[PDB]
């Protein structure tokens, strides 16, 4: 089909963010200056929150065979663009210390918006090939931002070789699928023959080296504690946030997907995240290796509401909301350890020990870490505990036995090593845009409080949103 | 057929080794004669200037990259012989070390005999060293009887 | 056809080959700023889209020279970037 | 056809091998190119018209070039040289063999399993390319412009310049 | 005429070579290369995907699939750059900290 | 005397016959054979797309310009093996350099080429030849003539004069490390390329086969013959260009030259 008003008031959040490159490359050439490129990038991701409300004046429709735009993908456009909002207040104190060359940053940040809120609009296979690639050039590039030190380079080297691995591993698998089915389309996909499933499954390997699933998890550690905290801010939320969209509409699309087969191995990977997660977790004694330790648990949790999608309705809003809760609490727990970092400081000296004390140093900011901190283990009265509810009801509605015992075993094993860095900071101790900073994270710190004890109208957004 | 003869007359390489002096004339044939000329591509030599003992082992290695087909053409007086030049500090002429072909005398040559040079060396390359028994004839006795024959020449007097 | 031309060619290389031979650790400072280069590996990528769109423009029509100016657009402001931040300039 | 197809497949299976076999580099990245001329002979033996002289345009006449330029820069060769060889021995070459071989049959009997249906050589010319190209997928050209510059300012950072 | 098993085991051939050589040599130069092989094997594949069907479906990826190869190839090279031009020792083991 | 101007060319290829051939120690071996074909039999196989009669049509393949433009980027390696197999860093950073200003304007001749073979519409160069029956594609563009001009005389043709010399110390042209036959070939490599340009040039641009009064097979090749010499004229005129100021005509003043071309070409053509 061509293009129509109604497509381009659809395609708003993939314009708006677009015509903001344009801009800030035209900006940087200009002037290459700090603080008008930090201003016109949060001004667009600003304008593109803005404009979802006008593309939620439009209904549940097509753009292009390539997308399908759904109030589904409205909620996941909007995870994203906060991220990126997060990610910008956070990186522009730690980058004022930074020797040279401040302003690519938003550039590559706004290129992964792109990347973003293009996989929460998907429904062919290439879109979400153009969207997976869109977002990792930034996260090969920014991991790799500031390679003076002797680890972001490391860093940025690993992640750049498996990530292109990833890649090339969910493109063989993506043909292996359209050889039997004559359209990758993911409606027109399954119209149980064992290509199509092997195919299915060199894609599962694609996506989980993204998602961090258990054999691919080995990069979630070493990047985290080499790349900066405004791209750890990034890389732990917006990324895997966009990603799970994705991934979830494949397979509620896919006649496959609704296959036991598949079902059964997703399954597996799912029970030993959560096990090979809270496990090698505690032994941990840094900050940002612990919280790349937490993330391969906590998208295990998502993919064991994912395989009950298929049995009961109640699973579209369990993955919304842990998405929204687990945003919420990861950019706080992460901002906070950026906003340690006020200078550039070379390399950050963070780790478990190094978070002695923190209290009497600034007794706000710990708050915020401590709450954010219970938040991640499943206390109640925070927006985490919620979102736990929500995915063993999930498997106690589809009968997963052993999957809903891994998530309680699994939150029995955690909540070891979250309660010790909430009992650190209170052991006994050994400019505008800061200001800012610290309210991004004490913004976050009152949402999830206020959406733990009373959890409802996040849940009105949610079945508003989902179709 | 002889084909190949033709093919080294019809076309030749010229590696300009002139020195300090004496390559003004040589420059001067050379800009109506014809960045072409380069090392190890060339098979003639047109060595001028005052060969000297210090950096006698240059041309002896620039002499030893050519290709097995090589000419070289003395001209002056400098470098057929010492020349002017009977001292310590300068050997006695290029061809105490490397072979030569074609003798150009003068201080410094004109460029028409770089051009009658040429003549004699397509003139030996065309009989085939390129002795031959034909080179025993030699300019000395070939135009004997036209130079004999000059009687008057104008007075030194005008222009 | 064009097989028989290649064979042809390959079949003269043979020739002439056979009858020549018949016939008988630090760079420092140097090299490096190849970018250009770069910017040429990126830059061929971008005009491969207009290798195949140069084909069929007729039937494209008037989206279709909107969006190819949008998108060289897009190239002219990288440019223009690359140019003002001192990436292209001269170079050893 | 199939003596042509299968002595070209046979040439990059060749080429393939040559590349994963030896040391220096120059030899691997020249048997590179030859794998790469006869991945767009199968392309243009297929039907691919507008896939093996698009391969080679750009694929193989601009990101090896690069390669080139990388790899004669770093005048890596003529040192380290023997320690290379040394930890390459084919022992451990059979350990990840054997691990990728597994891969290799698990694929061959999946793709086994299905019928032939067997497809001529269809030649697809560009005409409709350049409308399929400019139909539905306009906005994967326009997002792939703007991953092209991402991937610009991404090698104009990492690969920042200095005094040195 | 060639049926479709050929080709697409011919792609899987290249894949598992790439794949191998990414994995056993030491250089980042080579597991680049056999990256951008592996890459090429993928892209083969998909070609003959979409040629086999007989519609304009296999020219539509590939081009995104080269330009991904182009970025990730130039970010690599630059990674190279900047990796040499730190340490004079190009052996993956120099880049083996936090192990463990 | 000899009477014919390529009789020199002729003799000149007699001489780089039967030249005793030396082995380089320290050397790459295969590349030193390798290097002088991709320069030769690039230009050599860009001959095998000219429509010389319909009859007698070389080859009649769908595609010749995406190969005109595999053989235009192809090349660069000719330049860039013979760099490494010099196997002196002076040499090799030569033939770095030159590679340098190769790669920098081969860029243009491909969106040059755009113009013409979208108001020609196909690949087929029958469909080209038929084309120009009334009306040349060269009126409109002569933005795109003169950068397709200059992009295929850059191409290793001499016109840059960094390919036997070096503009820049520490560094020695490429060309002296090859003694034997290769550099022969590599003369006679040029020279077909100069020839194939010319004729791609006057059967892409211009309109050959149309015999206003006269066989058109001599008048293709005649029209040929004064665009020989306008070439020659040309270059002989074309004094070197030292590498800076190549390097500041370049990117900066014909990529926006050709994309107002390829906006104007395609504003006009509906
Ligand atoms: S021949 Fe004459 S001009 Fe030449 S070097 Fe000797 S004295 Fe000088």
């Amino acid at each position: 089909m061509t293009i129509t008003p109604q497509n381009l008031i659809a395609l708003l959040p993939l314009l708006i963010v677009g015509l903001t490159v344009v801009v800030v490359m035209l900006s940087i050439a200009w002037r290459r200056n700090h603080f008008l490129n930090a201003t016109l990038s949060v001004i667009g991701l600003n304008a593109a929150l803005v404009s979802l409300w006008f593309v939620g004046q439009a209904g549940a429709m097509d753009v292009t065979p390539l997308m399908r735009v759904d109030g589904f993908a409205m909620l996941y456009t909007g995870l994203v663009l906060l991220a990126s909002l997060a990610t910008c207040t956070f990186a522009y104190p730690w980058l004022e210390g930074y020797n040279d060359n401040k302003d690519e940053f938003y550039l590559l940040v706004l290129i992964a918006a792109l990347g973003g809120i293009l996989l929460a609009n998907a429904n062919h296979l290439a879109s979400l090939f153009l969207g997976i690639e869109l977002i990792s050039l930034p996260l090969f590039g920014l991991v790799g931002y500031a390679f003076r030190q002797k680890r972001s380079l490391e860093a940025s080297i690993k992640y750049t070789i498996l990530s292109a691995a990833a890649s090339s591993f969910l493109l063989f698998g993506m043909a292996l699928v359209y050889a039997q089915s004559g359209d990758l389309s993911f409606v027109a996909l399954g119209k149980n023959e064992p290509l199509l499933l092997a195919g299915f499954g060199l894609m599962i390997v694609g996506l989980g080296f993204k998602l961090s699933l258990v054999p691919f998890h080995l990069w979630t550690p070493d990047v985290y504690q080499g790349a900066p905290a405004p791209v750890s801010t990034f890389l732990a939320t917006a990324s895997k946030i966009a990603i799970f969209g994705v991934v979830m509409r494949l397979f509620l699309y896919a006649p496959v997907g609704d296959s036991e087969a598949i079902r059964v191995v997703l399954a597996i990977i799912a029970f030993a995240s959560i096990i090979f997660g809270n496990l090698m977790a505690l032994s941990q004694t840094n900050i940002k290796r612990l919280l790349g330790y937490s993330s391969i648990s906590h998208l295990g949790y998502l993919l064991v509401a994912l395989i009950a999608l298929q049995t009961g309705e109640m699973s579209m809003e369990a993955v919304g909301v842990y998405l929204a809760g687990y945003l919420f609490s990861s950019l706080g727990a992460f901002g906070v350890v950026s906003l340690m970092s006020s200078p550039y400081r070379g390399p950050d000296a963070d780790s478990l020990f190094s978070y002695r004390g923190l209290f009497w140093h600034r007794p706000i900011l710990a708050a915020v870490m401590t709450v954010m901190m219970l938040s991640l283990a499943g206390i109640p009265m925070t927006l985490g505990f919620i979102g736990k509810f929500y995915v063993l009801a999930v498997g106690v509605q589809a009968h997963l036995w052993w999957l809903v015992g891994a998530v309680v075993v699994g939150s029995a094993i955690g909540l070891y090593y979250y309660l010790r860095v909430a009992v650190s900071l209170y052991l006994h101790a050994p400019n505008w845009q800061y200001s800012a900073g610290g309210i991004v994270v004490l913004i976050s710190a009152l949402l999830v409080l206020v959406l733990g004890v009373w959890p409802q109208p996040l849940i009105s957004i949610v079945r508003l949103a989902m179709p | 057929n002889d084909m190949v003869n033709w093919g080294r007359k019809n076309s030749i390489w010229p590696y300009n080794f002139g020195l300090s002096c004496c390559y003004v004339e040589m420059v001067t044939s050379f800009t109506a004669v014809h960045l072409r000329a380069s090392p190890r591509q060339a098979d003639l030599m047109v060595v001028a200037g005052t060969c000297f003992t210090k950096m006698a082992p240059v041309i002896q290695r620039l002499y030893d990259q050519m290709l097995e087909p090589k000419w070289v053409i003395s001209m002056g007086a400098c470098a057929n012989s010492g020349g002017m030049y009977d001292i310590y500090s300068v050997v006695q002429g290029v061809d105490k070390f490397i072979p030569v072909d074609v003798y150009i005398p003068g201080c410094p040559p004109r460029p028409e005999a770089y051009m009658q040079a040429l003549m004699l060396l397509q003139e030996s390359i065309g009989k085939e060293q390129g002795v031959y028994r034909a080179n025993m004839q030699s300019e000395r006795e070939r135009k004997r009887g036209e130079r004999i024959a000059v009687t008057n020449l104008r007075t030194p007097d005008e222009i | 056809a064009f097989a028989i031309f290649l064979i042809v060619a390959i079949g003269l290389c043979c020739l002439m080959l056979v009858g020549g031979w018949f016939l008988g650790a630090r760079l420092r400072l140097s090299a490096k700023f190849y970018l250009v280069a770069m910017f040429f590996v990126i830059f061929d990528v971008e005009a491969l889209y207009l290798f195949a769109w140069s084909t069929s423009i007729r039937e494209s029509g008037w989206v279709g020279f909107v969006e190819a100016a949008i998108f060289i657009f897009v190239l002219l402001a990288g440019l223009v970037y690359l140019v003002r931040i001192g990436a292209l300039d001269w170079t050893p | 056809m199939e003596f042509a197809f299968y002595i070209c497949g046979l040439i990059a299976i060749l080429a393939t091998l040559r590349v994963i076999t030896h040391t220096n580099p120059v030899h691997a990245l020249l048997y590179l190119i030859i794998s790469l001329l006869a991945i767009s002979g199968v392309f243009f033996s297929l039907g691919a018209y507008f896939a093996g002289a698009l391969e080679i345009i750009v694929y193989a006449g601009a990101i090896m070039v690069l390669f080139v330029f990388v790899v004669m820069m770093l005048n890596l060769g003529g040192s380290e040289i023997e320690q290379e060889r040394q930890w390459l021995k084919p022992q451990v070459w059979i350990g990840p063999a054997i691990l990728s071989a597994i891969m290799l049959v698990v694929i061959v009997y999946a793709i086994l399993g299905v019928n032939d249906q067997g497809i001529d050589g269809t030649p697809i010319s560009a005409k409709a390319v350049g409308i399929t190209l400019f139909g539905p997928y306009v906005l994967a050209v326009e997002l792939a412009s703007m991953l092209l510059l991402a991937g610009l300012v991404v090698a104009f950072h990492v690969g920042r310049e200095e005094r040195a | 005429m060639i049926p479709l098993q050929h080709g697409l085991i011919l792609a899987a051939i290249l894949f598992v070579l790439g794949l191998t050589g990414l994995v056993i040599r030491r250089n980042l130069l080579f597991m680049l290369i056999g990256l951008e092989i592996m890459i090429n094997a993928s892209a083969l594949a998909f070609v003959v995907a979409g040629s086999y069907w007989g519609q304009t479906d296999g020219q539509v990826m590939y081009i995104l699939a080269i330009s991904l190869a182009a970025a990730e190839a130039s970010i690599g090279l630059a990674l190279l750059l900047q990796l040499h031009r730190r340490r004079q020792n190009l052996n993956i083991d120099s880049v083996s900290e936090m192990r463990g | 005397v000899g009477w014919g101007g390529s009789l020199q060319l002729v003799a000149d290829m007699i001489k780089m016959f039967f030249k005793e051939d030396w082995i380089p120690k320290f050397s790459d071996r295969v590349i030193f054979t390798l290097a002088p074909m991709i320069a030769f039999t690039s230009l050599l196989l860009a001959f095998a797309i000219v429509p010389v009669s319909p009859g007698w049509v070389v080859a009649d393949l769908n595609i010749g310009i995406l190969f005109f433009l595999m053989m235009a980027g192809l090349a660069v390696y000719a330049v860039l093996f013979a760099g490494w197999s010099s196997n002196n860093k002076y040499s090799l950073l030569g033939a770095m350099r030159a590679s340098a200003q190769t790669l920098s304007y081969e860029v243009f001749l491909g969106l040059s080429l755009m113009g013409v073979v979208a108001q020609a519409g196909s690949f087929n160069m029958t469909d080209i030849v038929n084309s120009q029956a009334h009306v040349w594609n060269v009126i409109p563009q002569f933005f795109g003539f003169i950068t397709f001009a200059i992009a295929g005389v850059a191409v290793c043709h001499r016109h840059p004069f960094d390919q036997p010399e070096a503009e820049q110390e520490l560094a020695d042209g490429y060309h002296i490390e090859y003694s034997g036959m290769k550099f022969g070939l590599f003369f006679v490599g040029e020279y077909i390329g100069i020839v194939t340009i010319s004729a791609l040039m006057v059967t892409l641009f211009f309109g050959g086969w149309q015999g206003p009064l006269l066989p058109p097979f001599i008048w293709f090749a005649l029209k040929t013959a004064f665009f020989m010499m306008m070439f020659i004229l040309i270059r002989a005129s074309l004094p070197r260009p030292r590498y800076d100021q190549v390097m500041s005509f370049g990117w900066k003043i014909c990529l926006p030259l050709t994309l107002i071309n390829l906006l104007v070409t395609a504003a006009v053509i509906l």
